[PDB]
Order: structure tokens, then sequence, then C-alpha cells
């Protein structure tokens, strides 16, 4: 599993661009796309998505037709067109992969980004803090609150945690609640009730410094979370 | 009169059994799936026109009749629905016709060559030409056309009072009656030729009924029809033989092509 | 003679020994008990998109997911709360008579009367679902596979033998042999330490996992056995036949319980199983419906009707909230 | 001579079993089905709302 | 009411139904012939003439063939003929050379069949090479007293073939389709095209009611 962009770069106000995910190492053609960006040392936003077979597409609402995703089954491409770019469209966009099917991971795996950079209702989750300071061993607890109630009558809690580690982009821990994902050490787990959530640490490690984010699926457009640092 | 109360009596009586037969092969065609390929396909449609034919154009003709004044447009209206709904039957019939021409002659290739859309598609085709020929008298052909008292509104809806007949001759009887007689015969010739010289008279006795009730049945009441056209006259009840004629066919046509599949027979049975 | 005088009057005496110590059949004992009465089962919901007959299904260990294996050679997995078809394994070989869903959900197999219930595993990092293992070695026909866990199958042919595999290696750890005739079908017990296998000799015998012996076997019979399942604390099972009768045997009293047979019926059975609480038996006949045997009265308490061909297979939810009935009419049928 | 001399010990092993007359086997089915009846929906339909279907 | 999650559910149910029903449509337009014989009665040599279960794919004409062996199964209890229902047809094959009461035991076995009453067979003499050097070692009476009839090539042959015809118990329904042409040259082929050919607008007519 391999998901590599391309195409950023330096753009003046008013250009046009197109960035392009290459995926490699699994069934492209049965894997909806998503497009999340993330504003310098801002925090995360989503931005689009493609659905298998080119079936749905959706956008943000700060960029909704202006901006195009486009998929590519037989060539295993992916592309997000770029018409007309504000002051505000500097960030690092990423390539997310999802497939969606009973007990799946719908954000199991993530890629490596690239970086755009520009010269000069919806439900909305608050995090905590931005920092905690903490010693290995010594369990935490980071938090985010939410406007909706993300409990759908499917029973599940469409609530996500992502860990952003330095210099590396985000990884899925928790795809509902405390379903811990591929690769994760079993320490992590993820808990709350309808508004308030909790990701919980045991047995902290060298490798558990960096951000974390709580997003959220129940309804579009898909919104992130602040940011939660933990200081060592 | 009593010839009135009769050809009442008879319409209604031929077009309840046309309801009851074909909402009985719908009723057969949807409970057992393994009725629901292309031939059945074609048999449903047949079945939707003639009940169309059977609810509608019943009431519709005994109203028609009785002569009341519904303003002109309404009675238009009627006799246009009558057009169409009756040409959508004949329609039927004939791309029965044709699928069972095409699968003689497609032998192998026919599954393969003709499928679901495909089959959609050209009944679709089918019931739009019908309802256009049937609606086209509003767009300009009728009595309005020619009448000298262009201020009547209000007048008793008789068929021979807003449908011109030169319409009823040319139109609906030389180019969407007999039209499709002439080419289901030639069919059912060439196919009885292909099939005797594979191979049988239960083939032919069973294509024979289909064509003679067909003729028998749709032939009366346009001749009828020609004859009126050319300033002649016919008896009352020579016209209302010619109507209860098409107006059974209406019931006659399941009993002719739902009930020779051995499938069909054996479903109807069990239920 | 020695060798066959010494089988006759074994076989007579235990045979002798086990009719005398027997005290009453199961009907007698559970006179006093009231009947279930109308086991009435809607279809609250129907499968569609297989194109031809259907010869197995089985249920997952969540009570949710479903495998159905079909003629035309498609194993579909369905979501049964919303008929979502979650996956769809394009099979090898069209002729498909039997399948299992691995308890932990990872894995599920077969090829068909090649011989083979080839492995499938389910959650692959490329997000499909691709052949893991074949296990080769049968020489006849191929009636059963179930999963002991995820690195154990056992297996039932036609060749009068069933054997024991290691889905790693791929080669079978142990074969079992004692069948005259073809087997049809196998039931795993609920603890993955034994099972029944029911043959075309019209006798149905336990064979043990672990020594690779012959435990038991059983007879009382008259034609091929086509069907065969546990009562659910694994401490007796049942047996279904072309003879258009179903047996409940008792692997511990060694004796044939109780039958299931009405004289209205003339063929055969496909499939069995049991409701969760072993009260419900289901049997899957070629009389194109399904009949709801209670298991300890042997009376119809109910039938699915609804299917227009030969009801192949059957199967029930762990925590039995359902009932997923197939036959060749090309159509699953969920039940509750 | 060794062909039937197997059969004849297979039959010999299912001899030595330690046979459970039937009546204790009918109870024990009995008992059990009875035990897990109110949580068997097929048998107890469980109420629309918590239905899944 | 569904969520973001179930609606992509709903679309991977619909992408697998186009598939099961594009996949299937192709799997409607292949001829499915089931092949039987006795020991060395040419079915190894049939299917390698002819352009556990063992399968043979090839396309003649614009037809996709499929041609079930089903001679490895040793195990005589037609435990999966009924598996093979609505195959196009059947191929039986016999060879001059009791062999013959065996094979025409299995004949009256396949055409006696509830699985096999809609099917017609196809009855194989293909060799005519070795047919008729040893016709005159004994007549048709090692084993068959009955006959008395000329003890020439022709005359047995169709002797033997009526023979085997007269097995059919309904005629109705069924035809037998013969062939006696040497296996030499490529007729064989062109032979089961023919049959399957009738036997599928045989099929079709009979759907209308025409049959
Ligand atoms: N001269 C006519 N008088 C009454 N109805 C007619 C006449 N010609 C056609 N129709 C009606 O049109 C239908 C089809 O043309 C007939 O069933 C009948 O009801």
């Amino acid at each position: 599993v391999q998901l590599v962009e391309s195409g950023g770069g330096l753009v003046q106000p008013g250009g046009s661009r197109k960035l392009s995910c290459s995926a490699s190492g699994f069934a492209f053609s049965s894997f909806g796309m998503h497009w999340v960006r993330q504003a310098p040392e801002k925090g995360l936003e989503w931005v689009a998505y493609i659905s298998s077979g080119s079936g749905t597409i959706y956008y943000a609402d700060t960029v909704k037709g202006r901006f195009t995703i486009s998929r590519d089954d037989p060539k295993n491409t992916l592309f997000l067109q770029m018409t007309s770019l504000r002051s505000e469209d500097t960030a690092m966009y990423y390539c997310v992969r999802s497939i969606y099917y009973y007990g799946s991971s719908p954000f199991d795996f993530w890629g490596q980004g690239t970086t755009l950079t520009v010269s000069s209702s919806d439900i909305v989750m608050t995090q905590a803090t931005s920092s905690v300071p903490v010693t290995p061993g010594e369990s935490v607890s980071i938090s985010c609150r939410s406007s909706k109630s993300l409990l759908h009558s499917n029973g599940n809690t469409y609530l996500y945690w992502f860990l952003q580690r330095p210099g590396q982009s985000p990884q899925l821990l928790i795809y509902r609640m405390s379903n811990l994902a591929s690769g994760v050490p079993d320490r992590f787990s993820g808990s709350g009730s309808g508004t308030a959530f909790t990701l919980t640490i045991s047995r902290l490690e060298a490798e558990d410094v960096g951000v974390y984010y709580c997003m959220q699926h129940l309804e579009y457009p898909l919104t992130f979370g602040a940011g939660t640092k933990l200081e060592l | 009169s009593w010839t009135s109360v009769t050809y009442i009596t008879v319409e209604i009586l031929i077009g309840l059994c046309a309801i009851v037969g074909n909402v009985l092969v719908i009723w057969v065609v949807k409970l057992n799936p393994s009725l629901q390929t292309t031939t059945f396909y074609f048999i449903v449609s047949l079945a939707l026109a003639d009940i169309a034919v059977g609810v509608l154009v019943m009431p519709l003709a005994i109203v028609i009749s009785l002569g009341v004044t519904i303003h002109f447009y309404s009675c238009l209206f009627m006799t246009c629905l009558m057009l169409i709904f009756t040409h959508a039957s004949i329609m039927s019939l004939l791309a029965i016709a044709v699928d069972r021409y095409l699968r003689v002659k497609l032998t192998v290739r026919y599954r393969r060559v003709t499928t679901q859309r495909r089959i959609w598609l050209a009944l679709g085709l089918c019931w739009l030409v019908s309802f256009l020929v049937g609606l086209t008298p509003m767009f300009g052909w009728n009595m309005k056309l020619s009448s000298a008292d262009e201020n009547l509104t209000f007048l008793p809806c008789r068929f021979r009072s807003v449908m011109r007949m030169d319409y009823m001759v040319y139109f609906s009887f030389f180019l969407w009656i007999l039209v499709p007689l002439v080419v289901m015969c030639a069919i059912y010739f060439d196919i009885f030729y292909i099939i005797r010289n594979r191979l049988e008279f239960k083939t032919a006795k069973s294509l024979l009924l289909v064509l003679f009730l067909f003729a028998l049945c749709w032939l009366p009441l346009s001749i009828i029809n020609c004859i009126l056209y050319f300033d002649g006259q016919v008896p009352q009840t020579v016209l209302y033989l010619g109507i209860l004629l098409s107006h059974a066919n209406s019931m006659m046509n399941p009993i002719v092509y739902a009930y020779k599949i051995k499938k069909f027979k054996e479903t109807y049975l069990l239920i | 003679d020695q060798l066959r005088q010494e089988a006759e009057q074994l076989k007579n005496q235990i045979r002798d020994a086990r009719k005398a110590c027997a005290d009453a059949t199961l009907s007698q004992i559970t006179n006093n008990i009231d009947p279930v009465g109308r086991i009435q089962m809607r279809t609250r919901r129907t499968l569609r998109g297989h194109l031809a007959k259907i010869y197995a299904m089985h249920w997952g260990t969540d009570s949710r997911l479903l495998v159905s294996a079909s003629q035309d050679g498609k194993l579909i997995i369905w979501d049964s709360y919303t008929t979502n078809k979650v996956h769809a394994i394009p099979l090898r070989s069209s002729w498909v008579m039997t399948c299992a869903y691995a308890p932990s959900g990872n894995y599920v197999a077969c090829g068909g009367l090649d011989n083979i219930c080839s492995i499938y595993n389910l959650k692959t990092r490329e997000g499909n679902v691709r052949v893991s293992r074949e296990l080769a070695g049968h020489t006849g026909y191929l009636s059963c596979c179930r999963f002991l866990d995820d690195n154990q199958i056992v297996t039932s042919s036609g060749d009068t033998t069933c054997a024991l595999w290691d889905i790693e290696t791929g080669q079978q750890t142990t074969t079992f042999t004692g069948h005259t005739g073809d087997v049809m079908s196998l039931s795993l017990a609920p603890d993955t330490r034994l099972f029944v296998s029911g043959a075309c000799d019209a006798s149905a015998k336990l064979w043990d996992v672990r020594e690779g012996m012959c435990r038991q076997t059983f007879t009382g019979h008259e034609s091929d056995i086509n069907a065969i399942c546990f009562f659910p604390n694994g401490n007796a099972f049942a047996t279904g036949s072309d003879d258009a009768t179903c047996r409940l045997f008792d692997l511990r009293a060694d004796q044939e319980l109780m039958t299931y047979s009405h004289d209205n019926i003339i063929c055969g059975i496909t499939s069995v199983s049991f409701s969760k609480s072993g009260r419900l038996l289901l049997a899957g006949y070629d009389d194109f419906n399904c009949n709801v045997w209670d298991a300890l009265k042997a009376d119809r308490a109910g039938v699915l009707a609804g299917h227009d061909n030969r009801v192949s297979c059957l199967g029930v939810t762990d925590d039995g909230m359902a009932v997923a009935t197939g036959s060749w009419d090309s159509f699953l049928k969920i039940w509750n | 001579i060794a062909q039937a001399r197997k059969l004849v010990e297979q039959l010999k092993m299912e001899a030595n079993i330690d046979r459970i007359k039937v009546s204790k086997a009918a109870a024990d089915l009995m008992a059990y089905c009875e035990a897990h009846a109110k949580e068997d929906p097929l048998l107890t339909p469980v109420p629309a709302s918590e239905n899944p279907f």
C-alpha cells in the first residue's frame, strides 16, 4: 500500500494547477478517494471525496464549485484540478483512500502529502487544548467535543482518531470507537458518548509525540479539529 | 332501443372478460420468477395494452354511444384515448410476431442479440407510437376544422361528430391495423416454412388461430368505417357487431398467446 | 468361520446390549411438553444476484454476514441487515457443493467437484479477497468443508474419507477412513474437538480430530445420507437422506433417538440445521418447501414455503435472529 | 487376513464405549433447549424495535 | 435515513450487482455439453478430436462450448449428475468393438433420468477404420442371438444403431442424434454444432409455445 502525490509547488493568486495522486499496492478501483488539506501549523481541513466508480462526488463548502475531483481506474491515478486560488489556499494536501462496507476501516491509509503555496450548519468540533506535557509511562487522555451527536441510527459513532507525527503524514488509530486499525499497537484506545470524546494511551513510547486530530464522518462536509499536541 | 341495450350488455360482459383474463395473465407472470424472460415481457406488455382497452375503452364506448352533450374537446379526448389503447394492443401483437420471427431466424444468436434494455426500448417505442397515433387528432384532424359552425362549444358527443372519417379510415385502418395484419401473416408463413424445413401441424394450427382471431375481430369494424367514409349506409347492428368484435379480441388475445406456453399452462394449473 | 463369526457375534451383542439398556424414545419422554405451534416465518429480506442454483450457504460468527455458494461460480458475501453485497469472489470451478465461514471471519473457502474447498482470505491489505491455499489430496467429489480455527480445517469428500488439514503447511495432517460409500455431510462440534460425518453407505460415524481414530459409527438407515448437523450442545446430531427421512442420533447412547418423516413426504432432504436453542429443526427438501420440525415432537411446526425449486442449503444465526434458506431458483431468503 | 482383522478391531473399539442410556441423553437435550429458550428469536420473535431486519 | 457511509455501501452493492449481471449474461451464452461413455469408448479420443471433473473449452462458429468430462469420479452413485441440469445436450459415446451391453445399459440409464428428460442426447460412432475389419470373425451373435441380418458392415451397424435408438422410452420430448462418419475427418465437430443448433432452436420455439 503506497499513496504518493505530486504536482505541488508555488502558484500566484488566480492561477490554476493540477494535483495528482498515484496509488499502487491495492485494488484502487474498489477504493473511494478523499482529499484532505492542512494549513501551516494551523490544523487539518477536509477538501473533497469521490466514491468507488465515480458514482458520487462531493466538495468542501469552501471551494465547492471551484476545484474538481477526477478518477482514472484503468491507470490507477487520482487527480484534483484547482481553478482559482485565493491567498488562503496555501496548505499541504493529502491523498486518502476509503472503502465502505460493513466492518471496514474507511480511513485506513493516508498518503505522504504535497505542499502548495500561494502568495499573500456544519458540525463543529473543538479540541480542549493544543499541548500537554507528559513523560513516558504516565497515561494521557486526548479529547475533543462536537456540536451534533455523531451517533447515527446504525449504532455507529462516526468519529476517527488520526495521529500526525513530526515530519510524517497522519495515521489512523481508531476508525469508529476503540476499533484499532492495522499496524497500530494495542495500547491505544478510543471512547466517548455522543458529543464528548476522548482518546486514551497507556504506557506511552517515544513515537507517540505529535498532533492528535479528531474527524467526523456523520454528514458532509467532513470537519477536523484544531489539533492537540503532546509535549516531550 | 333494444339494439342499444344489447350493445351495452355485450360490451360490458366482454370488457369484464378481458379484465379478468389479462389480470390473470399478469398475476401468473409476476408470481413465478421463472416466467420473466423476453417472451413474457412481450406478453405482459400486451396484457397491459389489453387491460387499457378493457377498463377504459369499454365505459368510454358506452358513454360515446349514448351521445351526451359533453363539449367538443372532451369527446375528442375520449376518442383519442380509444385509438391510443387499441393501437397499443395491435402493436403488442405485432411486436410478439416480430419477436417470434427473430427467434426462428436468429437461431443461436437470439439471446446474444436481444437484451433486456433493447426489449424495453422496443416496447416503449411501440407504446409511444400508439400514443402519437391516437392523440394526433387533437392537433387539427377533427370535424371542428371543416365544420361551418365555428361557435359550436356544446354538442352531442357521437363518434361521427368529432372524429373525421378520412382519418379513421386512411390513417388508423390502412396504416396501423392492416399493416400489422399483413406483416404478421407474412411472418407466420415464413416461420411455418422454416420450421417445416427444419423438422408439426400444431404450429400451423396455433398460427392460424392467432391470425384468424386478429383478422375476424379487426377487419369487420374497419370495413364498416371504410364503407361509412365512402357515403355508404350501414345498419346500427352491424356497427355494434364490429365494435364488439374488436373489444372481444381484447379478451381473446390472452387465450391464444399466454396459454400456448407449456410453463404458463403448468403454472396456471398449479394456481 | 472365525473372522466373519467374530464380527457378526460382536455386532450382534453390542446392538443387543444397546437395545436392552435403552429406556425410552425421545418422544416418550417429552410427552408432557407442549408443541411450539405454527412457526410462521415471513421473508423479511430476499437476497438477489445469484444467476444459477444455490448449493450451499453458511452464516458468519457475528450473525450479520452471509456467504453462499452457487452453481454459476460466484461466492457472494451479503450483509443481511441491508442486503448489501460485501464481497463477490469469482470461484475457479463452477461446480460447488458446500462451504463454510471462518469463525474469526477472516477466511472463506472453496473449490468444487475438483475435490477441494480452497481457502480465500478476506482481510487483505489490497482490499479484495484472494485465494490463500488450495487443499488437495482428496480423490472423490467434495461434500463439505468446515473450519476448526484460522489454521485447521476438516473436509469430507466422495472418496469415503474425511481429512483434517493444516492450512499453513497445506498437507493433510490426518486422513480418516472407514466409510464404504461417498461421504456427503459433516458437522463440527461446538468445541471443535469432534465431528460427525454421514455417507452414502447409510451410516453416519463420529470421528475424533486428534487421535485420528473412528470413535463411533451409526447405522439404522435405508438409503444414502445428504445432511448432518449437531444439536447446539454438541451432545447429539440429526441426519437427512434421500429416503425422505431425517434421523436424530445421540453419540453417547449410541442409538437412534427419533425419526423425522411423514407419509406425504416422498422426496429426499438436501440440508439440515438447528435453532440456537435446539428447539426447531429445519430441513430443506426437494418438494420446493422447507419444513420446520420440532426436534422433540417431530411434528411439522411450520413450513418456509416461498421457494420455487429444491431447497438445497439452510443456516441459522449464532444469536438465532434469523434463518437463511437457499434453493435452486437462485434466490436466498432471510426469514424471521 | 489383516483386511478383516482391522475391521473387527474397529468394531471392538466401537464396542468399549461409556454408554449412556437414551433417556439420559433425551433429558440432556430437553434441558439444554429449555434453558436457552428465552434468548431464541426464532421461537419467540423479538419486538420490531430491536429486530435488526 | 442513511449515513454518509451506508450510501457508499449501497453503491458498492449496486456495482457488484452490475458485475454479477454482466458476467451472468456472458455465462448464459455458453453451450454446456455433458460428456459420458464407458472406458475406451472414444471419450478421450473425442475430447482430443473435438475443437475430479475436467473442463474443455472451445469456440466453433461463434459459439462458446463447455464440455464437461466426469470420468474421473470412480464412484457410481450419481450424486453429481443432477448438477448437470440445463446442459444443452449430452454426448454419449460407444465403440463397435460384453462391452456393448454395458454401453446400452448406461445409455438407458442416462435417457431414463428425471434430470435429462428435456435434454437431447448425441450418440457417437465416430471411428470407421477398425469398425469393418473385425466384423468377419463372427456375426452379431456372440451375445446377441436375435440378430439374423446380413453379415455386412452397413446392415449390422444400422441394426446396432436402431437398437440403441429404441432405448428411448419417451420420444416426445428429446431426440437422439447419431453419427457414423469416420473420426479421421473433421466432421465430429460439425455434427455436434448442428445438433446443438437444432436443440437451441427447439428450446427457443418451445418457450413461445410454437412447439
Ligand atoms: N364508426 C364508429 N363508431 C363508433 N366507434 C368507433 C367507430 N370507429 C372506431 N370506433 C371506435 O374506435 C375503436 C378503434 O378504432 C373501436 O373499438 C371503437 O370503439
